[PDB]
């Protein structure tokens, strides 16, 4: 299908290499009698690892010729083929994930800003003031924005330079 | 001509402080080259907090 | 003249000081400027001459802190014979030794990692183990795993006792100087008390536990029999029928005749053919007979009595023609100054551990360490580390004294003074003994590389060609394997098989046969020697002129540990004491690395391997001498053959030495940033992403700078030889454990 | 692992150009050492004042970049080769199948390449291949003399020169003997410049010696 | 407790607990929910 | 041809690495500011962080993301 | 022989005249300084360049600056 993949539930190889993981594993939890553990461990292990190919399988990856998931970047291709959660969909996860502890960060400096003296104030946080602004720099892409737009984002021209 | 505590920018172009703001601790009625003195909170790297200025360069916020 | 003398709630026992870092220094009390202050923090915690200037003072800090090291030592005692406890395969190796492979660690499941528990035996997964808890375990006599809970707890009880005694010397009850000024009290106590009562007490273990135990061991019975400790002790008939002698009573020691205990005390020499280790009985008399000894030379010092010696009169009533005024500064010296007093103890302290490894190794005393060859090559490399670092440090402190503590006034005309003043001829000797071997060490490689590559083998130094052969060496080992004839008239035979003795056999493998010393061997030794001179150039240098160098005449007011002092003068670059520090450990890396691999990939040529019976086949087959000659069949025999164990590993039990492995390169390569950058550019570099903050408005109250000069060299040694030690450290467990 | 290797080729790029457009555009003046317009080109430094300035300059902003250079294109022409050696041995799936991973790398490409090279010396007898045999080890020699000179700074070896001067001038039968030219440490540049050269010229001979030595022994 | 928690607002000692919060929640989230490539779920 | 496309790489790095050398060594010495005022080399120098401030995010960009795949792959 | 010139920016602290090892620095009085002297270089011949003048300097951006000319054997310091 996609740039000459296959879906990997239609896979080959992948049902190779899902089928020759677990031969190598029960022969190996033969020298173990179920009266101990390690024949338990090595059992759950392998009902584990099968669970994970019947879900890659079922979610529709493409497994090129080596039978190993890849993924594809462009929208316009995972959006209208129908799989974007390999990256589009945690593409914006993680940006929130980081731009939340971004946003949280300048929050902070600024609230611990205007002091006597903020160094002390950098070194031993207060973590209800942290507390405070983890609350609040939750919705960051709007508050981003505003202060964007309403120009406090920016230092502006005060900066210093060299030459 | 400037007067002391009140706060200050600075154009010296050469300088750690150049375009950051500071307090004025004295000024000299003198004919000094170098009369003001500012103080600013940040550290310099030589871990200077205090210099002295021109008149034509310290201006006043 | 000697008492107790101590004060009373010195310090007061609060959080108060917790809460405001930096208390200690004048410097640092002051808050952060930059983010320095941070750095500056650290390195200056634990040195106790920036905090106060009187000995009460730094003494009691001092004093006090090591009872905090000596807390952690038990926490992690106590912790190694727990995971013995739980979480080890003990039980199924203390029955079934000659097959199990030792096991502890056992890893959750969590993350499919898992498969880091190996199969290994007794029904159980988990990690191998390399330490020799196990191997120690059995010659003390423990069986279940309720001696090992009883030790945890104890273990891990005494530990806390030590915290306490920490608080109660430091706050509450803390001695003066002059209890601290009590030498020959001190080195009457630790001689005869810790070692002296410390080998009895521990001779006594031996006689009422070990012996007996080990002796139903390999007798064929297994722990579900063996009496509990206890019973030993406390019924003679059941010990009489061991050893005979028990029946005799105390007697035989009173009535003045020793020979009767010839069964459990004896005099022996050689390995046990069957446990591997050394005769169990012959180690009672060994501990025995130095406690006695140490008791007596811990009676030569006075305390209140007026009998035994003096110190100052020992060293003061030494004067030689050549020396001037002998030693007569050098008590004031040792009483007066704790880095003085440092730098003599890490020094011996420091090879002591290397020499350590030598014997452990030579004439193993442990039941079954050779059926083991990854404990046996663990516990060399790692005993000669631990060895070579504390050697370092009597090369740092020695060069701290000079700086610091050091004042003319005292010694004039001294040894330590006519040292300083003709150094200039010491350091210029030495580094023409270096340049001397560096060609004839390390040059005769390379005639050897270069006479192959021109296919002209006649020439290369081996055994067919050009003989060069440890003669005295050779001749050492003729003595030793003749000495339990007449030097050594008393004994079973020889005190090791590294002589000239025969092969020793267990489980089908070598517990340990002779070595013969070959023309390859011979050319290593002067490499040894070669990086053991080279690392003493660097660090004598560092010592006699941490003071002041001929071209810098002020150098101790500029401190132990500064930068350069110019760019002029061509650059004084890196010429401080602490610069001296830098440089040796990257001999001393090099150094001890080579020993290694002088050693691991000897003693697999020329003794371990299975016992094959016809041909005693060895892991590598027997290729050492004529292997390696040149650095030729170093990169081939060694670091290719024996590396094609932890590459092919991934799924495998062993895999996580594959990645550290590699893991290891990265933080070794990752050093070389530190070392070949520099400050200035930087600091330059972090102006630039200040504007991007600044722009952003997120700039932080605590201004970034760059790391100090010497700040950089030290993550710059610190990755570098973490990360190439960390590579050997997974090139040999993955090497062995798979083979051995 | 096409993929995979093209941004470690775009990260070599992006960190070499950041080294030489800061070079170039700092060489006027930063804010720690506004002079250096006035104070040279290549300098060792402003010395360990207002915090310690060390490759303070443009030349020594320079002299980092090579470090860099040599693994952009170390990462290219490794990448390139044992692509082309699958390829020219007539198969696709030692590289994209272990291309992914860092241990092919290592694992692949570097453990079977380097049978054919460390047999030339062999004590056995002389390989065709005996001419890169050697000089594989001569270019580690020289990288790794190179260290030398770009970690030990030079008030170590100065002071060490010192003790020679002195003991060839006070030696006997060597009194009559003396320099014109009175010896020293080397300067501060010197060093580093003839460090970069140690590095480079092994660098070069090593991956010279593997690269012609790995398709000269195979023949793809 | 006044003293005691100043330290504990200390920058090294957050560090410590709140990564320890996080890497241990990251490390249970693949305890239930294993093996997570895609978000397929 | 392997010993020929590695010759003209490293042979192309290294003038390169001269092309911005003698880049430095231009502005150091021969570039004058006052004939330049306005010019587009004095507008580069005008920003000089903003250059050197987004090479440093691209290049770490690519530092974690390409190393912290491959190690995630291994 | 090293270059060392010295600026309007003195304060007069001397705390560079207390650092030359060679004692090169040496305070000429002055007027327009708020304590009226200041520092100068009569020997540019012994200024070894150990940079220890530009160090303490408390002036922010310095009054003195060392520019390294060539070296003699006296700005070489040699024992040789
Ligand atoms: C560097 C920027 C960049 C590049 C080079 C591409 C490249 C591409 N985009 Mg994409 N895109 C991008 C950024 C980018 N995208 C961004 C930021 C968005 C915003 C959401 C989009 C939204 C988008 C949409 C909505 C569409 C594309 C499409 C395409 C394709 C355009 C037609 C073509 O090239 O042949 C077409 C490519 C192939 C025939 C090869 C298919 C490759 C397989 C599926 C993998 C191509 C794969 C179109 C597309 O899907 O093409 C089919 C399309 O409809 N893109
Ligand atoms: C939370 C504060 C904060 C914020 C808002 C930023 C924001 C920024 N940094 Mg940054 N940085 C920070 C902390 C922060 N940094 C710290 C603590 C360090 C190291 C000590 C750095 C080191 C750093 C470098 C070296 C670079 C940036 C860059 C950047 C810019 C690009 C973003 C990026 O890719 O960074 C990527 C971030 C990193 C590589 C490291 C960040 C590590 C985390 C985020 C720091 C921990 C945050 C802190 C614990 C939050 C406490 C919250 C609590 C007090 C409430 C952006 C302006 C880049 C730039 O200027 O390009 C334009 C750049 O080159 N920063
Ligand atoms: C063998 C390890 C060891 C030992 C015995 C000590 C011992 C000590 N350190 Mg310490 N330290 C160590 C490792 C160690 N450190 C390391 C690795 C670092 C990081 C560089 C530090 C950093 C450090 C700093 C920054 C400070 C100390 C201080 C102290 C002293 C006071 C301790 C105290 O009041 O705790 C009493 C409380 C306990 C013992 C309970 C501990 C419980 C928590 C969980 C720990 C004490 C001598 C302080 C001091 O003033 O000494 C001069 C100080 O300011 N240390
Ligand atoms: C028989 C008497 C005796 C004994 C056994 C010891 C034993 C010890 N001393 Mg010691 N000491 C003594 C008398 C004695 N001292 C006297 C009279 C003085 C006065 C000059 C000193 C002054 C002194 C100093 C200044 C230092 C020691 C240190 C040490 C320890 C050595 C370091 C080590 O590796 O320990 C190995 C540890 C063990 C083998 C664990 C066993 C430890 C247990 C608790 C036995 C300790 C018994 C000890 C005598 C205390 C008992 C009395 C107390 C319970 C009331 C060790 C615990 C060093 C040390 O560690 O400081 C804390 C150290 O720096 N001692
Ligand atoms: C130093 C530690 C140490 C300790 C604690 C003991 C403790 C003991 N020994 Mg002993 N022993 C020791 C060292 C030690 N021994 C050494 C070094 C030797 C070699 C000479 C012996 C040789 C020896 C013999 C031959 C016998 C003991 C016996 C005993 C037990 C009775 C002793 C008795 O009644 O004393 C009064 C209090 C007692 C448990 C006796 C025993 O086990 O009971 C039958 C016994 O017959 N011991
Ligand atoms: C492989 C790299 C390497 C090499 C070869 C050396 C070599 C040397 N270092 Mg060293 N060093 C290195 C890395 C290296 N270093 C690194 C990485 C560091 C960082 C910590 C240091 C730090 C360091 C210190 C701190 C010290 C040395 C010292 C020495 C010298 C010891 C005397 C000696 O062996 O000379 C003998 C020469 C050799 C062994 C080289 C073999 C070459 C052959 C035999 C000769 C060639 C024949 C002929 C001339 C060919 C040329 C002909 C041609 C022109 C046509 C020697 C020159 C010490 C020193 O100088 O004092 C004695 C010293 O104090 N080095
Ligand atoms: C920088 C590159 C990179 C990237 C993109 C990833 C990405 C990933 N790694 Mg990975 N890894 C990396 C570097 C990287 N890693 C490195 C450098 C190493 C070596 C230390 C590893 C070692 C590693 C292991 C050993 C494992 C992963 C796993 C994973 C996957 C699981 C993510 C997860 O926990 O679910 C997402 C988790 C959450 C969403 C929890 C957050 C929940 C909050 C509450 C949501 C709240 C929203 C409001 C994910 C795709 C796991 C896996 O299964 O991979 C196949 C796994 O077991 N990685
Ligand atoms: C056609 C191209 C070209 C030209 C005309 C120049 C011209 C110049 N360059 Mg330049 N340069 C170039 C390419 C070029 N460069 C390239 C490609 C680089 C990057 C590598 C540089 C890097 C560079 C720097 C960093 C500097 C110059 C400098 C100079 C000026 C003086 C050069 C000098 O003193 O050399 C004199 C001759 C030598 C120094 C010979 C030294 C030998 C070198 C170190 C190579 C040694 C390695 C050797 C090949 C190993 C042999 C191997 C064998 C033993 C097996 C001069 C204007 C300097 C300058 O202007 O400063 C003000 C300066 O600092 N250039
Ligand atoms: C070996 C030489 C030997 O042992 O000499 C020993 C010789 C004997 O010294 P004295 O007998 O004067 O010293 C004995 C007492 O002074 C010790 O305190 O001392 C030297 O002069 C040291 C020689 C170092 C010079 C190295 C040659
Ligand atoms: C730092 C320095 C000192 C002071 C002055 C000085 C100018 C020397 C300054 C600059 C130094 C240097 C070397 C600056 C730049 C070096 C570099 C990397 C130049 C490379 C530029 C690359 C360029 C254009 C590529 C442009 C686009 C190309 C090919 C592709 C075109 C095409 C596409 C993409 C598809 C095929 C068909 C078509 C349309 C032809
Ligand atoms: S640059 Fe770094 S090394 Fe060279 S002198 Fe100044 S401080 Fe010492
Ligand atoms: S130069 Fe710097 S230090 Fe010397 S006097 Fe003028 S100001 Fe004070
Ligand atoms: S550098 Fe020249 S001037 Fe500055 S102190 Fe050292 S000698 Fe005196």
């Amino acid at each position: 299908d996609i740039a000459g993949l296959t879906p990997c539930s239609e896979s080959k190889a992948f049902k190779r290499r899902e089928n020759k993981e677990v031969k190598s594993l029960q022969k190996r939890m033969a020298k173990y009698e179920e009266g101990s553990a390690p024949a338990l461990a090595l059992q759950a292990t392998a009902e584990r690892t099968q669970k994970r190919f019947e879900f890659y399988g079922k979610s529709g990856l493409l497994c090129g010729n080596d039978g190993l998931p890849h993924l594809i970047a462009d929208p316009g291709l995972a959006f209208r083929y129908g799989h974007a959660g390999d990256i589009m969909i945690p593409t914006v996860l993680f940006i929130y994930m980081a731009g939340y502890t971004g946003y949280a960060g300048r929050e902070y400096l600024l609230a611990t800003r205007g002091e006597k003296k903020p160094t002390q104030k950098e070194i031993i946080i207060d973590v209800p003031l942290a507390l405070k602004c983890v609350a609040g720099s939750a919705g960051w892409p709007l508050r981003a924005f505003n202060d964007l737009r309403s120009g406090s984002l920016l230092e502006k021209e005060e900066n210093i330079t060299v030459s | 001509g400037p007067k002391r505590g009140s706060r200050v920018k600075i154009l010296r172009p050469e300088s750690y402080w150049y375009n950051r703001a500071g307090k004025v601790v004295s000024c000299d009625q003198t004919g000094i080259k170098y009369p003001v003195t500012v103080r600013f909170e940040d550290v310099n790297y030589a871990g200077v907090s205090t210099n002295n200025f021109g008149l034509q360069e310290v201006e006043e916020l | 003249k000697v008492k107790v003398i101590v004060d009373r709630n010195t310090t007061d026992t609060s959080f108060e000081k917790w809460a405001k870092p930096g208390h200690f220094s004048r410097t640092l009390a002051k808050g952060p400027t930059t983010t320095t202050w941070i750095w500056n923090l650290h390195a200056d915690a634990h040195d106790f001459d920036s905090h106060t200037s009187d000995l009460e003072d730094i003494s009691r800090k001092v004093f006090s802190a090591h009872f905090g090291q000596l807390g952690i030592i038990l926490i992690w005692l106590s912790g190694m014979y727990f995971h013995g406890a739980r979480f080890s395969n003990y039980e199924a190796w203390l029955s079934d030794p000659t097959h199990i492979k030792p096991s502890a660690q056992v890893v959750w499941p969590i993350v499919g990692q898992e498969i880091l528990n190996g199969d290994v035996g007794g029904g159980f997964q988990g990690i191998q183990i390399t330490s020799g808890f196990f191997q120690l375990w059995r010659a003390s006599g423990i069986t279940s795993e309720l001696e090992l809970y009883s030790t945890a707890l104890g273990g891990l009880l005494l530990a806390s006792a030590m915290f306490f005694a920490g608080w109660f010397h430091y706050h509450k009850a803390a001695p003066k100087l002059e209890w601290f000024q009590n030498v020959e009290s001190m080195m009457n106590h630790h001689l005869a008390g810790l070692l002296g009562l410390g080998s009895l007490g521990w001779a006594g273990h031996q006689i009422h536990l070990s012996i007996p135990i080990n002796k139903l061991l390999d007798a064929g019975v297994d722990p579900k029999e063996i009496p509990l400790p206890h019973e030993f002790l406390l019924n003679r008939e059941l010990m009489a029928g061991l050893y005979p002698s028990f029946s005799a009573g105390l007697k035989p020691f009173f009535t003045l005749n020793w020979s009767e205990y010839s069964d459990f005390l004896t005099f022996k020499g050689g390995l046990n053919p069957i446990n591997g280790g050394l005769w169990l009985t012959d180690i009672a008399h060994h501990h025995l007979a130095i406690a006695v000894l140490f008791i007596i030379a811990g009676h030569m010092y006075r305390t209140n009595w007026g009998i035994g010696h003096s110190m100052k009169e020992i060293l003061e009533s030494h004067k030689g023609p050549f020396t001037g005024a002998g030693h007569q500064g050098l008590y004031e010296i040792l009483t007066n100054s704790w880095h003085a007093q440092l730098a003599i103890n890490l020094a011996l302290f420091g090879s002591l551990s290397i020499i350590v490894a030598h014997h452990m190794y030579a004439m193993p005393p442990y039941p079954y360490l050779a059926t083991d060859y990854g404990t046996q090559l663990s516990l060399f490399t790692h005993h000669t580390w631990i060895g070579g670092f504390c050697i370092v440090g009597a090369g740092a402190h020695a060069a701290i004294f000079m700086v610091r503590d050091y004042d003319p006034t005292n010694n004039y005309n001294n040894l330590l003074d006519r040292v300083i003043r003709h150094r200039d001829a010491i350091i210029s000797h030495l580094n023409w003994v270096c340049i001397f071997l560096g060609f004839h060490s390390f040059g005769l490689y390379i005639h050897n590389d270069t006479m192959s590559a021109l296919g002209r083998p006649q020439d290369m130094f081996s055994d067919t060609t050009i003989q060069l052969q440890p003669i005295f060496a050779q001749w050492i080992q003729s003595i030793h394997y003749a000495a339990p004839q007449l030097t050594a008239p008393t004994a079973s035979a020889a005190t090791s098989l590294t002589w000239g003795g025969d092969i020793v056999s267990v489980g089908g493998k070598v517990a340990m046969m002779p070595i013969s010393l070959g023309t390859s061997d011979f050319m290593v030794h002067h490499i040894h020697a070669f990086t053991i001179h080279v690392t003493a150039l660097i660090l004598l240098k560092g010592v006699l002129y941490s003071r002041s160098s001929r071209l810098i005449p002020d150098k101790a007011n500029l401190g132990f540990r500064f930068p350069c002092d110019g760019p002029g003068r061509g650059g004084t670059c890196q010429v401080s004491a602490w610069d001296h520090v830098f440089l040796g450990l990257f001999w001393m890396y090099n150094s001890l690395s080579i020993v290694i691999f002088h050693f691991s990939w000897k003693m697999q040529s020329d003794v371990w391997g299975t016992v094959s019976e016809s041909g005693v086949s060895h892991i590598t087959g027997g290729n050492f001498a004529n292997s390696a000659n040149a650095i030729n069949g170093w990169l081939r025999d060694f670091l290719w053959a024996q590396s094609s164990q932890v590459i092919q590993s991934y799924g495998s039990a062993l895999s996580a030495y594959g990645l550290v492995f590699l893991g290891a390169h990265f933080v070794w390569a990752f050093s070389l940033m530190f070392l070949f950058s520099g400050r200035g550019y930087w600091q330059e570099l972090i102006e630039s992403i200040l504007w991007a903050h600044n722009k952003l408005k997120v700039a932080p109250a605590i201004q970034p700078r760059a790391l100090s000069i010497t700040q950089g060299r030290a993550v710059g040694v610190a990755h570098y030889i973490f990360g190439g030690i960390v590579t050997t450290w997974s090139f040999f467990l993955a090497r062995i454990i798979a083979v051995g | 692992g096409d993929f995979l290797v093209h941004h470690a080729i775009a990260l070599g790029l992006h960190t070499t150009t950041l080294i030489l457009v800061k070079g170039a555009l700092d060489a006027r003046g930063s804010k720690l050492m506004p002079d250096k317009k006035d104070f040279g080109y290549s300098f060792p430094c402003d010395g360990p004042g207002r915090g310690g300035t060390c490759d303070i300059s443009a030349w020594d902003a320079f002299y980092l970049s090579v470090f860099w250079m040599l693994n952009t294109i170390g990462w290219v022409t490794f990448y390139w080769h044992w692509k082309h050696l699958g390829i020219w041995q007539g198969n696709v799936n030692q590289f994209n199948e272990s291309s992914t991973y860092l241990m092919g790398w290592l694992r692949d490409y570097l453990w079977l390449n380097s049978s054919q090279l460390i047999n030339g010396y062999n004590p056995f007898g002389m390989n065709s291949l005996s001419v890169w045999a050697w000089m594989f080890l001569f270019g580690h020699l020289v990288y790794a003399t190179g260290f030398m000179f770009l970690i030990s700074w030079r008030g170590y070896w100065q002071e060490l020169i010192e003790t020679l001067a002195w003991a060839h001038e006070r030696t006997p039968l060597a009194n009559l003997v003396r320099w014109k030219d009175k010896p020293v440490a080397l300067s501060i540049v010197q060093a580093r410049l003839v460090g970069l050269a140690h590095f480079s010229v092994g660098y070069i001979f090593t991956y010279a010696a593997f690269l012609i030595a790995s398709t000269s022994g195979k023949f793809g | 407790m006044q003293n005691l928690k100043i330290y504990l607002s200390t920058a090294p000692v957050i560090a410590f607990i709140w990564l320890s919060l996080l890497s241990s929640l990251i490390i249970e989230v693949n305890r239930f929910f294993p093996d997570p490539l895609i978000f397929a779920f | 041809q392997a010993s020929l496309y590695t010759h003209h790489q490293y042979i192309a790095g290294f003038m390169l690495c001269g092309a911005f050398a003698h880049g430095a060594i231009f502005f150091i010495r021969d570039y004058d500011p006052v004939a330049n005022k306005g010019n587009v080399l004095a507008r580069i120098l005008d920003h000089k962080e903003a250059i050197i401030s987004h090479l440093s995010w691209v290049s770490l960009f690519l530092g974690f993301h390409t190393l912290g795949l491959y190690v995630h792959n291994d | 022989s090293h270059n060392v010139k010295i600026y309007d920016t003195c304060i007069g602290c001397t705390q560079c005249v207390r650092a030359c090892p060679t004692d090169v620095l040496e305070m000429v009085p002055w007027d327009g300084c708020k304590a009226k002297q200041i520092a100068s270089a009569p020997r540019t011949e012994d200024c070894v360049g150990c940079k220890r003048c530009e160090t303490a300097c408390p002036t922010d951006f310095l009054s003195v600056r060392v520019y390294l000319g060539a070296e003699t054997t006296r700005s070489m310091g040699l024992a040789y």
